[PDB]
């Protein structure tokens, strides 16, 4: 079964998907294509939770039915700079404005 | 021109609403004119009289926003076959983002404020020219 | 698989799928790697890359298909973009 995923590290914000029986290795190796950091430098994470390479998402709590396409489940991402790793960073989106008088 | 066929030869469907939204069945009859049906509540179902060659297609009873019917516009009874109902699903479309983002404008805005919100004359329009079976069967036609 | 980078009004890089992001013939046009725009926020932006995700599910496929959500404090904004974007 398919999971639907937000990889977010502070303004980076990747669309992916997976299987609900690929490990949290796995996800890493798509960050690697992408973002160009080996898994040794990744640190994934689901809220304040960090997760372990061997486990697989559906474990972690990414399931097909909470982890839609319209509405996709946040994975946390860190980076290791040489020595240690950084905290967990995501820059939250913008606000949306006041909902003009004609929308109430 | 898109008008049911009087055939007179019975066909017995299930209208299942595997949609969010409460169905308006909306039968084209032998003069061409557009009569509404009861409507069906999302995920019920009726198993209904109709006959074969006769024009169903299906909208949003509220808002008359297009859906799908076996995934297209319109459905025509076939023959019956080992005495058992031909199915009709109701579904909805893969809207466009544009047309599903004036359809919450339009469910949020009342028709007499939407020239006072602040977008291109060219979106008033399209607002404004909300869903209509009397548009589609033109298209259609 | 390819990839590409759009870029929020607010500095938000959002890295999808090349397949899904030529669902916008604008995209296509301002690329033929990565598209910045200066109009359409974080907040807005982020759904746009979610009806992607979601327009490549649930195109060609019999399955019940849910209703692609929008909160209405995001409706003009995301409105105005899919009007831009022509998806
Ligand atoms: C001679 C002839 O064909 N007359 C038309 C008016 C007729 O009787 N029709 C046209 C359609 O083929 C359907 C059929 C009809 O009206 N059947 C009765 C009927 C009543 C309610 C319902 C519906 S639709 C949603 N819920 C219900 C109960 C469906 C069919």
């Amino acid at each position: 079964m398919d999971v639907f995923l937000m990889i977010r590290r502070h303004k980076t914000t990747i669309f992916t998907d997976a299987k609900e029986s690929s490990t949290v290795f796995e996800l890493k190796r798509i960050v690697e294509g992408i973002l160009k950091r080996p898994p040794d430098e990744q640190r994934l994470y689901k809220d304040d939770q960090l997760l372990d390479d061997g486990k697989t998402l559906g474990e972690c709590g990414f399931t097909s039915q909470t982890a839609r396409p319209q509405a996709p489940a946040t994975v946390g991402l860190a980076f290791r700079a040489d020595d240690t790793f950084e905290a967990l960073c995501i820059e939250p989106f913008s606000s949306p404005p006041e909902l003009p008088d004609v929308m109430k | 021109v898109l008008r049911s066929v009087n055939s007179r030869e019975p066909s017995q469907v299930i209208f299942c609403n595997r949609s969010p939204r409460v169905v308006l069945p909306v039968w084209l009859n032998f003069d061409g004119e557009p009569q509404p049906y009861p409507t069906l509540p999302p995920g019920t179902g009726r198993r209904i009289h109709s006959y074969r060659g006769h024009l169903w297609l299906f909208r949003d009873a509220g808002t008359h926003d297009g859906l799908l019917v076996n995934q297209t516009e319109l459905f025509v009874p076939s023959l019956n076959v080992d005495g058992q109902p031909i199915f009709a699903n109701i579904t909805l479309p893969v809207y466009t983002l544009k047309e599903r983002c004036l359809q919450v404008v339009r469910s949020l805005v009342k028709p007499e404020n939407y020239r006072r919100l602040d977008i291109v004359r060219s979106l008033y329009e399209d607002l404004e020219d909300h869903p209509n079976v009397q548009k589609d069967l033109e298209r259609l036609t | 698989m390819m990839y590409v980078k759009l870029i929020s009004s607010d500095g938000h890089e959002f890295i999808v799928k090349r397949e899904h992001a030529l669902t916008s013939g604008t995209i296509k046009a301002m690329l033929s790697n990565e598209v910045n725009f200066r109009e359409i926020p974080s907040h807005v932006l982020s759904k746009v890359c979610m009806y992607f995700t979601y327009k490549v599910r649930y195109t060609n496929s019999s399955t019940e298909i849910p209703e692609f959500p929008i909160a209405p404090e995001i409706a003009l904004e995301l409105l105005m973009a899919a009007n831009f974007l022509d998806c």
